[PDB]
């Protein structure tokens, strides 16, 4: 025990580590975009008079037809069968109402519900008075876009097995923009744990379920080599989610067995990421290459 | 750990306020200041149908659905 | 005392249309959705902006049309050379956060997200100068670092009149003189206004130009600010990819 | 409670108007609603009327300490108000948003411009001064409130008169009106206010509108300018964006408006001290309109007080004296009595023990 | 029920509390208990406890008048004398209860602001008397009164001498004098119901029925200075000088009250 | 807020002294002090615990003395809470969090010895320094009290109060003539600052410097001040539940055993800051 | 309730009738009716055969 | 007879078991309150050891309890309450309560206009099923033959009284109006 | 100055400042000794619950009102300190005080250890307390006057909740005492308050600051503080055993 005090450094600007041109085209708020004979306006874009105005930073990305400015910060935005991880903030007398890093609040409706049971028995109004008592404030779920409504709100339904209430481990929010779109965003890496991978930035870390809703508990103690195995994917996951890195399965697995020659408690220094960050970047560069 | 006796500001803030002839007279309340109803049935005793109670027997017992 | 020399050399040694030494920065904080640091010569300020968000409170004081532009100011109390020290019931604050308000109302372009509210928060560090313009800049920053789209880039500047002739970019000596001080908002690419305020006394023949230097001293402001943000988007496609 | 909803068949209609460059009430473009003003009895009181809408002024001083710096004037309050009876929707502490920004027009107008002569009033320095304090009140809301709040400052400010004293040695002495003659104020110049609206984004403007036409509006454009040609503030608001031809366009009309307005003004406060001059009766009383089916008048009346006495003896002669119960107080140790019913035992002890 | 429940009480001439309809709770006051404080003194009325307190202090003597002390009352009702009370800035009850105490010091010429002063235009006595509600249960002006009247009995002021050279105050903490009191007023109040009952001594459930309120103090010379009518009904003038008669009775025991607790010391 | 099994989880980890970090029961985050960031004032310094950002400011400025003790000065505090550090922060609800700091940090500062007063009177019964210390919240990202505490000790070490040798004779010029010098001032002894050190509770361990997560699952927590020679000034015990006698004794030991190695390693990050001047340049906020 | 193409009467009756490509409208999508459902009946089988719409 | 105070050893957890407003740690029956000690025997041993004060000042609602109330407003799909009796005793303060058009009856149907069914001023006997919303905050019902208005009162201030299962006649006017009659 | 008051003077020096008698001696004592106490619930009579606490120069009224309308799932435990103007060597200006919040604060996370609000959702308790005399240590008394009231009002709790008080002589060889007057509270240098629950024996609130850094007096301080709360115990058992008597039987 010393408790380090380090002093700031200063911040080396332009990127030089590497060095990279852009080859893209780049915007600002005002700028005027390619104005030729008939065009379509994107998300980020508006139009004045004959004139298409980018309105947010970023690139513009066209296809066939299409002028589009894509900013580099923004919220979530839902869209149908999007894999979405959410915490409950109010429960209604026929709702839920969900947070999910977006302009509004997300409703989960009663309709759509694996209640306790899980068969037909019967759905009527007596179950109203006990809904509000599993599914109480503060609780994690893991359900799937239904639909858009008419002012951006989305409605999210839980109608399958691998979708409900989660139970133990921990949870890593990031910008929803760090996130690679694929086919398949629950994992079972084989590290010892499990994640999800939130399209609206969650990222929720368990431990594999052993064998083979939330109608199982399991508060029964985890063992230590499980442990481990989470605080080393939850540091991992914040090393390469801040300099750049876009999050999934080979970028997570590559950066966990770099981390295993020191100390799990030791990974908190600006330069061990660096450290780290470049050596996937290379592994990345010699198997991609 | 000995308990003690009160004082005169505590005996008297624990005060519990709980015909013998006539006095302060002018404050008297007498110096001072057809009905035919032809009433209904006063109750009604239930005696009769309670619809609820009705419709419940009614469809349980009818059973058909026809 | 000498506000203007024979030579045309201010207090501070510039001369009438120069401006003093900005240096902003984006992305300071990283809990918020959104921040921004500029320091206009010797005025520090800082703003930070928190994204559509549901509304608190939810007590029905929603717009089924647009959304809600809360801005707020607030200053330190060693911003000046007194401690001046005050509660937050102040009617400058008030009037502070109403010209932001307004401003901010009509530079984002805010029908795409009804119902919902935005948070603007700006924090003066040290008062030497425009605090207006600089708690503009710094909230025009922040707003570009959050990714909220609008209309344009909107920056101020303030100008003056002495002996005849139109300032540019005063100062607090400048200021504390009893002079006719102004102040715009502009929106470079169409030439509009947003706000607008004046005091002390002047003539009817020279608001044409005193108005017309602010303009410009605010399109000299616009080069500077635009090559930070080309700077910042370059850096971070750079970084992505 | 709120105050009625606007319909939209009267924004259709009042945007057609707008367009076809005709109003309601029948005046064109470049027009004021007319003014007419009255005077109370004590001076520094008037009742200002701009179309329908109503403000009270009222003007009044009072020697104090004048802190610590500026030792050799006097300090100047001012605070606007808004009645709960002037529309539906104010509310006393429910409009926090519209008080500041017109009590800062008001402000940074009058005070700003320095035509008050806070130089001279002045008795010693480093002790008592004059310290004057303005006071506007809003009756009835009909849209321009800042217009005639402004004309009722100049007004209020321009009719008082302060008390006046004597000063020699280092002696002091305060005289009353019929010791010594109450004395005028010092006023440089008359700055008046004037706004302007703007219509479906600046394509039209409307001079001095009213309260319908306030709800049919983008923004507002305000430009306070004295006498002569000299501006004092301008403070663009709402929802407008401008050009720069348009900002000297109204600064010309605003000239020309308040050389009319300075015009009235001058003439009204001549008529009124001509009127106190003469001889003749003024005050609030002799303004009421006789030619009218609301207003009524009644000289003096002696009622009859020929029976007060008789009543008065009958009645106390006719009731019951006072009753001869006395009652007798208890002591139980001093510092403590009792009256009433009293308490069977003398005090209580080992109750529950 | 509400209504029709009590006037059972009223045609039997026997309220529930166990009264006549023309008589006055149990009165008990202590005197001298606080020991922190110039004067204070505790009224018990049969519940409706109020407890009074005099911090005397120096302060500058006003600008017109350089030869007064003032005296400032405050009245304060906690939120936990009754269940009513919320906490926050005092309430209308509260400035009611505080200006009537205002007006009758101020009418009734208790006490002279010239027998305060210590030196003219420089230095007068002021005094702090506030007072707080312990319990409320009706006929709260009666006893805050009572309080005042017998607080004001008991405070006693040391004798300050000023220099001259120094020109500083130097307190004499050994010998202590009193406080001059001219008169005694004593207020009573009636609840008068529908149009035509008067009753004394009300209660809160009885004012929360009733339809009016009726107050009025009198000097010990039959002088009245406060004739507090609220309004509701309506009384005459017969009604009136049937409630004096009741008053001046109320008055004499009272002011034999007053007269024989500080007799003993 | 976080849910019943995440609170289980975490409860269980830290009694087998692992953390989702992955640091001990008793490791301690790294900090980032530094000094001189602030110019009208005379002193700074910018704590940097995590997430947590503080900027803290000293202003010495002329006044007189109060009546108890007329050889003294005496020291003011108003702690800020920025509307920025969290929206719900937004204009009045941080009022009672700043009345309560600033009210642990008088209890902390009110004694004899806390640094000294015989300095800061020059006159008596006429004149005295006075010290505004001025906390301004930036971010909150839990151990809010012991960020502040340090950077309490680091601006006060950076005072400068520059010094007056005006005469007070009566034939001689008594208004206060400084000494005309722009860069002529004195130190401040703060050898003996107090800190604060705390200990949440969860389960039957005690942890130092507990996150969000780790505090919302804890029930109680000690704060203990310290010196750098190991002596107590307040003990404030807060939370919503029970502690036990026996977790007093043994949490006043790694008080006081953080404390010492709190204050050493913090005089020498300020001697190592120091040894170096006007050189290194500084960095703040750019 | 008659969900037919022409005829919507009742969509949220306790019985449904409906043509076929109705029932695969509503399978694609959740609809939260399959969860209340206690016997779904098909009244002609032989459109296995059907060349178009088996 | 002896009284409690809000802790101490009254009784193992084999003599005995613990009952109404008690607690129980270490294999001990700790009281919580400062009524009366009572041991209901019952049948079969090992009483159920409580503590009673007896004098119920205020209490709060449960998930199933019966209550006398006070209508204050109407509205065409609810109708505010104010809870004034748990049950028999009277209670200190008012709470809220809320009647949605679903509870009225003992049917959950269709129809039942709440407009003649609870008109203001009346008191009615009703059952609470939940602890509510932040809007309605205890959801009361009267879908009982025994719930429903019960002491009506008439439209000019006569003591009402029952006519009919839907419709009660003024004895003076002799008018006809419509309640929700509850079972006497 | 306040529009909702009666405005007198704009300042007012006390006579203290100006008081030529020299602050006295205090004196010496028996540090193992404390001051006989007085205890009786059950006082108000519009009040739910109710107490009044006086031991030698300290006056105490503590009131509880009942449950009301509006972490839930669980109530809240709304706490109020006031104390009379007329009380302590000066004055106090009537609309607040930090003190006063400080002392609210330290009641309120010391009295929510000891009831159960998992039995009242959606409501609330409100709990006032208020100091007619300040004649010793007074956080030492709006806890036990506070915690007899709730046990008094009948609401549900783990247990009461006993306080002490303690302060550190000033001499060169200092030791701590026990139930500090005002005469050996201003002379001090430090002064601890615990706050003991007498059977589950867990402490529930600690509170202390002052001139003694020496982490071997602070045990001792504890440690008899907690004898304290295990003496006073009995005679707050007896008050509610006669509260709840009386109260009883006059139904």
């Amino acid at each position: 025990m010393a408790m380090e005090m380090r002093l700031p450094v200063a911040r080396k600007p332009l990127s030089e580590r590497l060095g990279r041109d852009t080859k893209k085209h780049l915007v600002v708020p005002g700028d005027t975009i390619t104005t030729d004979t008939g065009f379509m306006r994107g998300h980020g874009t508006y139009m004045g008079e004959e004139k298409l105005i980018a309105s947010v930073a970023g690139s513009v990305e066209r296809v066939n037809k299409l002028i589009c400015v894509k900013a580099l910060k923004t919220r979530y935005i839902g869209e149908v069968g999007d894999i979405v991880v959410g915490r409950i903030t109010e429960v209604q007398q026929k709702r839920w109402k969900v947070e999910t890093n977006s302009r509004l609040d997300s409703v989960l409706l009663l309709s759509s519900m694996n209640l306790p049971g899980g068969e037909l028995r019967r759905r009527s109004a007596e179950d109203e008075l006990a809904m509000r008592g599993f599914l109480q404030e503060g609780d994690l779920i893991s359900a799937e876009v239904q639909a858009v409504f008419s002012d951006g709100a989305v409605s999210l339904h839980t109608r399958s097995l691998k979708y409900g209430k989660l139970g133990q481990g921990v949870l890593v929010q990031v910008s929803p923009s760090l996130v690679k779109r694929q086919k398949t965003h629950f994992h079972d890496l084989p590290c010892g744990a499990s994640v999800i991978l939130g399209n609206n930035g969650f990222i929720w870390i368990y431990p594999t379920p052993e064998h083979k809703g939330g109608f199982i508990a399991n508060l029964e103690p985890v063992s230590l080599a499980d442990r481990e195995v989470i605080s080393r994917l939850r540091n991992c996951i914040i090393s390469l989610v801040t300099q750049r890195m876009m999050l999934y399965d080979t970028s997570i697995l590559y950066c966990y067995e770099a981390s295993l020659p020191h100390q799990i408690k030791d990974i908190l220094k600006p330069e061990i990421m660096e450290e780290i960050v470049m050596e996937t970047r290379q592994r990345l560069l010699e198997q991609e290459g | 750990a000995l308990a003690a006796r009160p004082s005169a500001f505590a005996s008297t803030l624990c005060l519990r306020y709980p015909r013998t002839l006539d006095l302060y007279k002018t404050f008297l309340y007498s110096r001072q200041v057809e009905i035919s109803p032809l009433v209904a049935i006063t109750p009604f005793d239930f005696k009769s149908a309670s619809p609820d109670d009705i419709v419940k027997a009614n469809q349980k017992k009818a059973f058909t659905r026809e | 005392l000498e506000l203007l020399s024979d030579q045309g050399y201010r207090v501070d040694g510039r001369r009438a249309g120069e401006l003093r030494k900005i240096q902003a920065r984006m992305g300071v904080f990283a809990q918020a959705d959104g921040s921004a640091y500029i320091e206009q010569g010797n005025t520090k300020a800082l703003a930070v902006v928190y994204g559509p968000h549901e509304i608190r409170g939810s007590r029905a004081r929603a717009l089924p049309d647009r959304a809600l532009v809360n801005c707020q100011y607030s200053s330190a109390t060693f911003s000046t050379g007194e401690r001046k020290r005050r509660p937050h019931g102040d009617r400058k604050s008030c009037e502070m956060g109403l010209q932001l308000r307004q401003t901010f109302e009509a530079a984002i372009l805010t029908q795409l997200h009804p119902r919902s509210q935005i948070d603007i928060y700006v924090q003066v560090l040290q008062a030497d100068g425009g605090t207006y313009a600089a708690c503009v800049n710094a909230a025009t920053l922040a707003v570009l670092d959050a990714g909220i789209p609008m209309r344009d880039f909107v920056c101020a500047c303030s100008a003056g009149f002495v002996d005849g002739t139109a300032l540019a970019d005063l100062s607090h000596v400048e200021e504390a003189a009893g002079g006719p001080q102004l102040a715009l908002a502009l929106l470079p690419a169409s030439g509009q206004i947003a706000l607008l305020e004046m005091d002390a006394r002047l003539h009817e023949d020279h608001l044409e130009r005193v108005l017309e230097a602010a303009a410009q001293a605010a399109r000299d402001v616009h080069t500077l600010l635009d090559r930070v943000v080309r700077q910042h988007v370059r850096e971070a496609s750079i970084l992505l990819g | 409670m709120k105050e009625t909803p606007l319909s939209n068949c009267e924004r259709r209609f009042l945007l057609r108007a707008i367009e076809e460059k005709k109003r309601l009430d029948g005046r064109q473009t470049y027009d004021y609603r007319n003014i007419r003003i009255s005077f109370g009895t004590d001076y520094g009181c008037c009742i200002v009327e701009l179309g329908k809408t109503r403000v009270l002024g009222q003007v009044s001083c009072e020697l104090v300490s004048p802190k610590l710096n500026r030792a050799t004037e006097g300090i100047l309050f001012f605070n606007l108000e808004l009645s709960q009876m002037a529309a539906p929707a104010f509310e006393p502490g429910r409009q926090s948003d519209l008080l500041v920004k017109l009590n800062r027009l008001m402000e940074r107008c009058l005070r700003n411009s320095k035509c008050i002569d806070t130089e001279s009033l002045c008795v010693v320095a480093g002790e008592k001064v004059w310290q004057i304090r303005v006071d506007l009140h809003l009756l009835n809301h009909d849209g321009n409130i800042i217009d005639a709040a402004s004309i009722a400052a100049i007004v209020a400010l321009c009719h008082f008169r302060r008390p006046d004293v004597s000063v020699q040695g280092d002696e002091v002495t305060l005289y009353t009106p019929e010791e010594r003659d109450p004395v005028p104020l010092s006023i440089h110049h008359m700055p008046i206010c004037v706004s302007f609206a703007f219509f479906q984004q600046g394509t039209y403007l409307l001079v001095d509108p009213n309260e319908r036409e306030e709800r049919v509006m983008d923004g507002l454009l305000v430009i306070a300018m004295n006498k002569h040609r000299e501006i004092c503030t301008i403070q663009s608001s709402g929802g407008i964006m401008l050009l720069k031809d348009q900002v000297l366009r109204c600064s010309k009309i605003a000239g020309v408006k308040v050389a009319e307005i300075t015009e009235l003004i001058l003439k009204a406060l001549e008529n009124d001290q001509k009127v106190r001059k003469e001889g003749g009766k003024f005050g609030f009383a002799e303004s009421i309109a006789n030619q009218r089916i609301t207003a009524f008048k009644m000289e003096k009346a002696p009622i009859d007080t020929s029976d007060v006495e008789e009543k008065a003896e009958e009645i106390i002669a006719e009731a019951e004296p006072p009753s001869e119960v006395v009652s007798t107080p208890v002591l139980w140790t001093p510092g403590t009595a009792q009256i009433g019913e009293g308490v069977e035992n003398s005090w209580g002890d080992l109750e529950d023990s | 029920e509400p209504l029709e429940y009590y006037r059972r009480f009223l045609k039997e001439n026997c309220r529930p509390d166990g009264r006549e309809l023309g008589e006055f709770r149990t009165t008990t006051v202590n005197i001298g208990s606080i020991s922190t404080a110039d004067g204070s003194a505790l009224v018990k009325l049969g519940n409706t406890t109020v407890i009074c307190g005099v911090k005397a202090e120096f302060a500058a003597p006003s600008t017109d008048a350089p030869d007064k002390g003032y005296v400032v009352p405050n009245v304060d009702l906690p939120p936990l004398c009754s269940s009513r009370f919320r906490s926050g800035p005092p309430g209308e009850e509260a400035q009611v209860a505080s200006q009537f105490i205002a007006d009758v010091i101020e009418n009734s010429q208790i006490i002279q602001k010239e027998d305060l002063c210590i030196s003219p235009g420089k230095l007068v006595w002021v005094l702090y008397c506030d007072l707080i509600c312990l319990d409320y249960d009706g006929n709260i002006l009666d006893a805050c009164t009572f309080a005042l009247l017998a607080a004001l009995k008991n405070v006693q002021l040391p004798e300050v001498t000023i220099n001259e050279e120094t020109a500083l105050a130097e307190v004499n903490l050994k010998k202590k004098s009193y406080l001059n009191i001219r008169t005694h007023p004593v207020a009573t109040s009636f609840a008068v119901f529908d149009d035509t009952l008067l009753i004394v001594d009300p209660t809160g459930e009885e004012e929360h029925l009733a339809t009016g309120t009726l107050t009025i103090v009198m000097d010990e010379e039959g002088k009245l200075c406060c004739l507090h009518k609220p309004g509701g009904s309506g009384l005459t003038g017969a009604k009136l000088q049937d409630c004096m008669s009741r008053a001046v009775t109320r008055h004499k025991e009272v002011k034999k009250l007053m007269d024989e607790v500080i007799k003993s010391m | 807020t976080l849910s019943e099994a995440e609170k289980v989880y975490i409860v269980h980890g830290v009694q087998e002294d692992l953390r989702v970090d992955g640091r001990g029961c008793e490791d301690y985050r790294c900090v980032e002090v530094e000094t001189d960031v602030v110019s009208n004032t005379s002193g700074s310094a910018r704590v940097k615990l995590g997430h947590t950002d503080i900027l803290v400011g000293v202003k010495a400025e002329m006044g007189t003395p109060k009546l108890e003790k007329p050889n003294e000065g005496y020291l003011e505090f108003f702690v800020d809470c920025s509307a920025s550090a969290t929206p719900e922060f937004e204009g009045r609800g941080g009022d009672d969090l700043g009345t309560e700091i600033a009210n642990t940090l008088y209890r902390i500062f009110n004694n004899k010895s806390s640094v000294d007063l015989k300095t800061l009177c020059i006159s008596p019964r006429e004149h005295c320094w006075v010290l505004y210390v001025d906390v301004l919240l930036l971010e909150c990202g839990g151990n809010l009290f012991d960020a502040i505490s340090i950077a309490v000790k680091a601006a006060l070490f950076n005072t400068r109060i520059p010094r007056v040798r005006v005469l007070e004779d009566e034939e001689g010029s008594k208004d206060i003539e400084l000494s005309d010098d722009p860069y002529d001032c004195i130190r401040l002894s703060v050898e003996n600052v107090p800190c604060i050190v705390t200990l949440c509770k969860i389960g039957y361990r005690h942890v130092v410097d507990a996150t969000l997560q780790e505090e919302a699952c804890s029930l109680a927590s000690l704060l203990v001040s310290v010196t750098s020679k190991g002596v107590v000034t307040c003990m404030r015990k807060v939370g919503k539940g029970s502690l036990d006698p026996e977790s007093i004794f043994e949490m006043m030991e790694t008080g006081k055993r953080v404390g010492k190695v709190l204050h050493a390693s913090l005089q020498s990050v300020v001697h190592k800051e120091e040894s170096l001047g006007p050189k290194r340049q500084k960095v703040g906020f750019l | 309730g008659l969900l037919t193409g022409d005829v919507q009467l009742h969509p949220e009756a306790s019985c449904l009738i409906m043509t076929t490509e109705i029932l695969r409208s509503m399978l694609y999508s959740g609809s939260d009716v399959i969860r209340d459902l206690e016997w779904v009946i098909f009244d002609e089988v032989h459109y296995i055969n059907d060349v178009e719409r088996g | 007879v002896r009284y409690c105070i809000p802790g101490e050893r009254l009784c193992n957890l084999e003599e005995g078991s613990p009952g109404s407003g008690t607690y129980t740690r270490h294999g001990y029956i700790f009281s919580s309150l400062a009524g009366c000690l009572m041991k209901s025997s019952e049948n079969g041993a090992l009483p159920v050891v409580s503590v009673v004060r007896e004098t119920e000042s205020q209490l709060l609602p449960d998930v199933g309890a019966i209550v006398t109330c006070k209508v204050s407003s109407i509205n065409s799909r609810f109708a505010k309450v104010h809870i004034l009796y748990v049950g028999s005793m009277p209670l200190k303060n008012s709470f809220r309560g809320t009647i949605r058009k679903e509870d009225v009856r003992a049917t959950e149907k269709d129809k039942v206009e709440i407009y003649k069914s609870f008109r203001p001023g009346d008191i009615v006997l009703a059952k609470v099923i939940s602890l509510g919303d932040a809007q309605s905050n205890y959801l009361l019902t009267t879908a009982e033959n025994e719930l429903g208005v019960v002491v009506a009162h008439s439209e000019s201030g006569i003591q009402m009284v029952p006519i009919s299962w839907c419709e009660m006649q003024c004895p003076k006017t002799h008018t006809k109006e419509f309640r929700k009659v509850a079972r006497v | 100055g306040d529009h909702r008051r009666i405005r007198g003077p704009e300042e007012s020096q006390p006579p203290q400042l100006y008081a030529a008698d020299e602050e006295e001696a205090p004196g010496t004592r028996d540090p193992t000794r404390l001051r006989p106490v007085y205890a009786r619930a059950g006082l108000l009579s519009q009040a739910k619950g109710s107490a009044y606490l006086e031991a030698g120069g300290t006056k105490v009224l503590c009131a509880v009102s009942g449950p009301r309308q509006a972490a839930a799932l669980r109530g809240r435990l709304l706490c109020d300190f006031r104390r009379a103007p007329f009380a302590g060597r000066r004055r106090r200006a009537p609309p607040g005080g930090c003190e006063e919040r400080e002392l609210a604060l330290a009641l309120q996370e010391a009295l929510e250890p000891a009831v159960r609000l998992g039995r009242y959702p959606r409501a609330q308790l409100e709990v006032s307390a208020l100091l007619l005399e300040d004649g010793g240590s007074a956080l030492a008394a709006a806890l036990t006057a506070a915690a007899l009231a709730l046990a008094d009002a009948g609401v549900e709790m783990y247990d009461l909740v006993v306080g002490c008080g303690l302060s550190l002589a000033p001499g060169p060889a200092p030791t701590w005492l026990l139930d500090p007057t005002r005469l050996e509270e201003e002379r001090a240098a430090a002064g601890l308050t615990v706050a003991l629950m007498p059977v589950l024996n867990q402490v529930a609130g600690l509170l202390g600051s002052g001139e003694g850094g020496l982490t071997e007096s602070w045990a001792e301080a504890v440690r008899l503080g907690l004898e304290g709360c295990q003496r006073l115990y009995p005679v707050l058992q007896q008050s509610l055993v006669r509260a709840a008597r009386r109260r009883g039987a006059a139904a």
